């Protein structure tokens, strides 16, 4: 076995030729961002949301 | 009039077909068809696209 998958038809498991131990791979942290704020007549101030 | 000449044997239906239908919501498999339906539609839908 060279590489691993999964449901996904991703690539999560992958062996390096150097050394017999495998190495999973697993995605950056992704997300997306949201504001939360009030109306601009009334403050200024906002809130970041991950 | 007629309730409360026959309250226990009504108290005494309503408790053995509570206990009934808390029985048959196990006993049955296929019960929990709509849930479990658009719960594999949505993961279908997510799994498709990848
Ligand atoms: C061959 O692979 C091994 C894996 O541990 C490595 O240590 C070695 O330096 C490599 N040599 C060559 C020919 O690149």
């Amino acid at each position: 076995q060279q590489f691993g998958r999964d449901i996904a038809d991703t690539t999560d498991a992958v062996r390096d030729p150097q050394t017999l131990e495998i190495l999973d791979i697993t995605p950056c942290s992704f997300g997306g961002v949201s504001v939360i704020t009030p109306g601009t007549n009334t403050s200024n101030q906002v809130a970041v949301l991950y | 009039n007629v309730l409360y000449e026959n309250q226990k044997l009504i108290a005494n239906q309503f408790n053995s077909a509570i206990g009934k239908i808390q029985d048959s919501l196990s006993s049955t498999p296929s019960a929990l068809g709509k849930l479990q339906d658009v719960v594999n539609h949505n993961a279908q839908a997510l799994n498709t696209l990848v």
